[PDB]
């Protein structure tokens, strides 16, 4: 089934691999070579997870957990039930995520639009890979990666965090958090502004962009503008994930102690380091 | 060209905006133009509207800030070098538990915190009234005021509603960079790990989800700016190929899509649910549930 | 347990919100159709929302959604297979017929007005006070197509007044006439403006505007649709990145 204005868009072309072989749809979904590659990776990966559940002895979604290889194994392979299944599943996940992005690219081409979406999605893939591939490699072992379990991965966040005390003190973590908050703040503001203009007080004509500019200008003395707000939203959310990947990639590789101690460099600056008083004197 | 930054900036005379039912007397004059901002968005700063409510809000807001600062200078012994080196370590703490919900705590042991909080209370609420009235004067919907309420709800729960239900100001958050971080960690430790708090998990879902959706929406709009997609209100009133292509990218990708107007409803709720569920998770902590792990065990 | 009742309730609420949100996003494009244009059997589990009416500014009418699909112009495409789910090939020239990446919508054939009732978009020559404030001014630069041939020159910038932003570049062709090029489809460089979506020979084909001082929504769409369609349909004439660096 198609949207009442869709047919004119379902034309051939745009694929990156396989010419017209996979150039078709299944219901609303577009396929393409990467559409099948995704199905392949997702199917196999889900199958290997189910098998890991079998070996684990549970079908409970709240209990199923696939762990990476113990520190012993370092960066080598490992028996299926002891880290190997996690290694293959990770590959299937990476392959499925990358295929989903490449599939989004064929979709962009068929529709003649920009490539911003798959580009932005790549930041997410890069954050995932940072935890499962990049940091584990710099640290020398797949064991440092997180487990695939609903609650177990939270345990991993907790333990990893306290391994350095209160993780809040990670300076890169602070910046990331700021972007996440600022982002949700901007998202709420954007939706409300547009909506407030499209749905003015009952009985009134739709408001216009000028009204949007006037509302915010009257409110905070500034209006970023329609193009700018979409540029900001993408900026904030991409910067948050980037500083996330950054705050972890440096943890355990170039910084090993309690993060709170890192701040001492500023406190120990020679010109005020020994002045009695305050909190640190 | 990815349209992240403008290739060329264009500028016309200062824009004074719409009048509608706004009292122009309370509107200042245009500010300076920033070429810097102009690369990313609008270069125009101002004008701003400042009626009585606005003056009230700004005054209280400053008194809040200044109160915290004067105490910081005190904690620094009035020494400039100490103020800057320990700036993140200073903290204005609320009254000790011994004082319950009373306003009898000595200035240096809670009173200053309460005074600062009173100013913050007034600042935020009068600013909320302001988000409602500025929209009313322009005949717009009150969506901004409602969304803002959701954030106010988490704020209120943290320093007013929960402390009161708990019986003492000592439960509130201290005014300090690091101290409010220690408070946050301690809060989780004291309530048996907040990861087991269902509402904390949802709140995270919406926080991650807000970055998910804004990255999605921002990238989408930019991807179709080649057809004037940013003119969203214009696309709502008279759908164009920008709105159609945007919708089809997502329909073909994940099997379903939105509309130019509907996507902003998805967005305001995605964001608003962050603090909405968050406020609920914190309010229940220590009043109904002492330990989330334990509570999780019976659910 | 109060917390248990709260979480229980939230999920009910959430399921209801999603339901509400999904239906609101069905004010355009529905009912769904089979490829032949007839109502598809499966419309999904969400019913169409109750209609709402938008009162357009400056009395330009009303908009009630959902309502009968507004697209009724001829679509130059033909089925490529008997089964559903397959491409539809252009019967003629997709660029001229306006299909595929070159599709456009029949928007109101009137220029968009700002909140003060004036045309939202104006040539800079006619926008009192507007000037280039930063960056390389493209006016005067020769415009190059993907075939690496000059297709014309920049004679002005069309500005969005309220947003104070450049929306289009007005380009004069060899014959002396001009076309509007979408700003986010051009690359301004030191010695010229480069257009990747079109080869010089395709500029003349860019839809034209009736009045040389304004542009309507319908024209915008035809111009924007045509220029983008070039990315796919002009690819045969698009020189490689190598010949370009030459
Ligand atoms: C429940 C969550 C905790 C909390 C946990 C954290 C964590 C964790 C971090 C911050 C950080 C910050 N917090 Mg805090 N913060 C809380 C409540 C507050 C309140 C309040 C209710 O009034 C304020 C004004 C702040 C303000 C701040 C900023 C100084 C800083 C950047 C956030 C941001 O994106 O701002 C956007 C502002 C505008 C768009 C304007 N927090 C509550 C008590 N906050 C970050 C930082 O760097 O701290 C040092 C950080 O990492
Ligand atoms: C006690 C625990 C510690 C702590 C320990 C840690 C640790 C340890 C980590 C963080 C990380 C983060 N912390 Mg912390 N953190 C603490 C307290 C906080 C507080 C707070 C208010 O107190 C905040 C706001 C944060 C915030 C954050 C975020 C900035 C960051 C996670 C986002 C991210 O990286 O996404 C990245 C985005 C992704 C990973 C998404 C990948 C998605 C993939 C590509 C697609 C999935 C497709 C899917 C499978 C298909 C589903 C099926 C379909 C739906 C059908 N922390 C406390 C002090 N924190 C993490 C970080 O920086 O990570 C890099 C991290 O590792
Ligand atoms: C750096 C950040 C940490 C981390 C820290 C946390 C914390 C802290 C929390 C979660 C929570 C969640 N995490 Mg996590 N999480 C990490 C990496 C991941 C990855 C991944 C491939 O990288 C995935 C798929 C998830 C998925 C999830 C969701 C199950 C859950 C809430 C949804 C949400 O916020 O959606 C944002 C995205 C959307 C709203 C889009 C829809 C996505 C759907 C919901 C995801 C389906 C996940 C699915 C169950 C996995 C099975 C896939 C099948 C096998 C194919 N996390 C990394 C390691 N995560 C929350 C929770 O309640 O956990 C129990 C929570 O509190
Ligand atoms: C060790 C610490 C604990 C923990 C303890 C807490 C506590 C305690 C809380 C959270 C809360 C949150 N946690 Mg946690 N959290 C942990 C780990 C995590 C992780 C992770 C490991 O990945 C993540 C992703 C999160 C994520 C989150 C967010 C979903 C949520 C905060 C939303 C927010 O900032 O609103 C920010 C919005 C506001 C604070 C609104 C109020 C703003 C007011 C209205 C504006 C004042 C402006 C003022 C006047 C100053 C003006 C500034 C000038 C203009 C510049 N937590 C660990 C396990 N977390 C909060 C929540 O809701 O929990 C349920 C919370 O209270
Ligand atoms: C700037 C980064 C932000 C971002 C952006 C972003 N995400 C995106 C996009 C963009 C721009 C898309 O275009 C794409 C999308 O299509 O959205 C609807 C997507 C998307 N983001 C998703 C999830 C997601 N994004 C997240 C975060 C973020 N996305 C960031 C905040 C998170 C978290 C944890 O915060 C999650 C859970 C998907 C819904 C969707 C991409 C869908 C996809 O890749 O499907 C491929 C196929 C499958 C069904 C995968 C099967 C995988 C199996 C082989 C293995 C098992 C996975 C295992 C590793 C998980 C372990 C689970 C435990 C941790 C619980
Ligand atoms: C749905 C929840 C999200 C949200 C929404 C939100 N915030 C909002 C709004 C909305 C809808 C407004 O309308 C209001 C606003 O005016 O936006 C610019 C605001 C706002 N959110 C603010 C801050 C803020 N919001 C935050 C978070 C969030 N806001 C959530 C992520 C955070 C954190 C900690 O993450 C902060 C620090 C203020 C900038 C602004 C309300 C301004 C205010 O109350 O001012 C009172 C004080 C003065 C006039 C002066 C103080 C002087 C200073 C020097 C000190
Ligand atoms: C359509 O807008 C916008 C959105 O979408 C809904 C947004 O989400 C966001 C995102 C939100 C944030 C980044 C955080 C919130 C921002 C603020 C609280 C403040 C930001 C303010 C400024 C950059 C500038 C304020 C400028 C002023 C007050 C200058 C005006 C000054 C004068 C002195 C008047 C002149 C003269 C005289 C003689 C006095 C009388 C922004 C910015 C936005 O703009
Ligand atoms: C103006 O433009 C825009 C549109 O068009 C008008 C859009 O639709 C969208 C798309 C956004 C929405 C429809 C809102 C809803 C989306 C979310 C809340 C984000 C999270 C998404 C999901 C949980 C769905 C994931 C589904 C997948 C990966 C497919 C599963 C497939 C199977 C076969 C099983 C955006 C961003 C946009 O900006
Ligand atoms: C003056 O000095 C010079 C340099 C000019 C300036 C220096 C100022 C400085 C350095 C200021 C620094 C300020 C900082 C670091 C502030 C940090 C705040 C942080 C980190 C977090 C805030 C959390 C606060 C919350 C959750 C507050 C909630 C408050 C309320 C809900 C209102 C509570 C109101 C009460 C108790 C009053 C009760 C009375 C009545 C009747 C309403
Ligand atoms: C509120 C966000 C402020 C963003 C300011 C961004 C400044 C970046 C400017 C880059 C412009 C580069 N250049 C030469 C191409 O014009
Ligand atoms: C306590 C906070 C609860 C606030 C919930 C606000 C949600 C914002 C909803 C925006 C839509 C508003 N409405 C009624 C005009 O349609
Ligand atoms: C607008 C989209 C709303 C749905 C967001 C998806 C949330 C999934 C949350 C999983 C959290 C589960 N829980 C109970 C364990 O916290
Ligand atoms: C995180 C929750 C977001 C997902 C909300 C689910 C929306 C499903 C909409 C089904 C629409 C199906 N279709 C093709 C018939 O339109
Ligand atoms: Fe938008």
């Amino acid at each position: 089934a198609l949207l009442s204005f869709e047919r004119k868009y379902r034309v051939p072309g745009g694929t990156l691999v396989g010419g017209n072989l996979f150039d078709f749809w299944v219901g609303p979904f577009y396929v393409g070579f990467f559409g099948v590659a995704t199905f392949f990776f997702a199917a196999l990966g889900i199958i290997l997870i189910a098998w890991s559940a079998v070996l684990q002895g549970t079908w409970n979604p709240q209990l199923i957990s696939v762990y990476p290889p113990a520190l012993e194994y370092g960066l080598g392979g490992a028996p299926l039930a002891k880290g190997g299944l996690w290694q293959i599943i990770t590959i299937c996940a990476t392959g499925a995520f990358v295929s989903w992005a490449l599939r989004e690219v064929e979709i962009c081409r068929k529709l003649g639009i920009g490539y911003h979406i798959p580009f932005a999605f790549a930041f997410a893939i890069l954050a995932y890979l940072t935890l499962v591939l990049f940091r584990p490699v710099m640290m020398g072992a797949w064991g440092y990666a997180f487990p695939y379990g609903i609650w177990t991965h939270l345990d991993w966040v907790s333990n990893t965090g306290y391994t350095y005390g209160n993780f809040h003190y990670n300076p890169a973590h602070m910046i990331a958090i700021s972007f996440f908050f600022t982002n949700a703040l901007a998202l709420a503001l954007h939706g409300a502004l547009v909506l407030s203009a499209a749905n003015p007080e009952k009985g009134k004509e739709m408001r216009t962009p000028d009204h949007e500019n006037t509302f915010f200008r009257d409110l905070v003395g500034y209006s970023i503008g329609t193009l700018g707000i979409h540029r900001l939203g993408l900026l904030l959310s991409l910067s948050a994930v980037f500083f996330s990947a950054l705050c972890m990639i440096i943890t355990g590789t170039i910084w090993f102690d309690q993060w709170v101690d890192w701040w001492q460099w500023w406190v120990k600056l020679p010109w005020w380091a020994n002045i009695p008083g305050g909190i640190n004197g | 060209y990815q349209n992240i930054f403008s290739q060329v900036q264009v500028r016309g005379p200062a824009d004074l905006g719409m009048t509608e039912d706004v009292n122009l007397a309370n509107r200042s004059g245009v500010g300076p133009f920033s070429t810097l901002l102009g690369w990313f968005g609008n270069a125009q700063l101002g004008p701003i509207y400042l009626g009585s409510l606005g003056v009230l809000s700004l005054f209280s807001g400053l008194m809040w800030f200044f109160t915290i600062g004067i105490w910081f200078w005190y904690q620094a012994g009035w020494n400039p070098a100490v103020f800057l080196r320990d700036l993140f370590f200073f903290s204005l703490e609320p009254p000790a538990p011994e004082y319950g919900l009373s306003f009898a705590a000595p200035l240096k042991e809670g009173g200053l915190w309460l005074i600062a909080s009173f100013f913050m209370f007034v600042a935020v609420w009068s600013w909320w009234g302001r988000t409602y009235l500025r929209a009313q004067a322009l005949g717009m919907g009150k969506h901004t005021a409602w969304a803002f309420l959701s954030a106010i709800w988490l704020w209120m729960v943290l320093g007013f509603i929960r402390p009161i239900l708990m019986g003492s100001w000592s439960e509130a958050v201290p005014y300090g960079i690091f101290s409010h971080l220690d408070w946050t960690n301690n809060f989780s430790l004291v309530h048996g790990n907040l990861f087991y708090n269902p509402f904390h998990g949802l709140s995270i879902a919406f926080l991650y989800g807000s970055a998910l959706l804004f990255a999605m929406h921002g990238a989408t709009i930019l991807a179709v700016s080649r057809f004037g997609g940013e003119c969203e209100l214009e696309q709502i009133a008279d759908r164009g190929t920008a709105a159609e292509r945007a919708a089809l990218f997502w329909r073909w990708t994940m099997g379903f899509n939105a509309t130019m107007e509907g996507i902003h409803r998805w967005a305001i709720w995605m964001a608003v649910l962050v603090t909405l569920t968050g406020g609920i998770g914190i309010l229940l902590s220590g009043t109904v549930v002492d330990n989330w792990y334990v509570w999780g065990q019976n659910h | 347990d109060l917390a248990s009742l709260a979480i229980y309730s939230f999920w009910i609420f959430l399921a209801g919100l999603i339901y509400y949100l999904q239906t609101e996003n069905m004010r355009e494009g529905y009912p769904l159709e089979n490829e032949d244009g007839t109502p598809a059997a499966n419309q999904g589990p969400f019913p169409l929302p109750k209609p709402k009416t938008f009162i357009l500014p400056h009395g330009r009418g009303t908009l009630t959604v959902p309502g009968p699909e507004s697209e009724d112009r001829p679509i130059a495409l033909a089925r490529t297979a008997v089964s559903e789910g397959f491409p539809h090939a252009p019967t003629g020239d997709p660029m001229k017929d306006g299909v595929g990446p070159a599709s456009w919508v029949a928007r109101r054939d009137l220029p968009e007005l700002d909140g003060h009732g004036h045309n939202k978009i104006k040539p800079m020559k006619a926008a009192a006070g507007f000037h280039v404030s930063a960056g390389k001014n493209p006016i005067g630069l020769p415009v190059r197509g993907c075939d690496l041939e000059i297709a014309g020159k920049v004679v002005d910038i069309w500005v969005d007044i309220p947003e104070q932003m450049a929306r289009f570049l007005e380009v004069e062709l060899k014959d002396g006439s001009t076309r509007l090029l979408p700003m986010q489809m051009v690359k301004v460089q030191s010695n010229r403006v480069h257009v990747n979506a079109l080869s010089s020979d395709l500029f003349a084909g860019i839809p034209t505007i009736k009045s040389p001082t304004e542009v309507t929504l319908l024209e915008e769409d035809k111009i924007c649709g045509y220029v983008a369609g070039g990315l796919m349909y002009a690819a045969p004439k698009r020189k490689s990145v190598v010949a370009a660096m030459l």
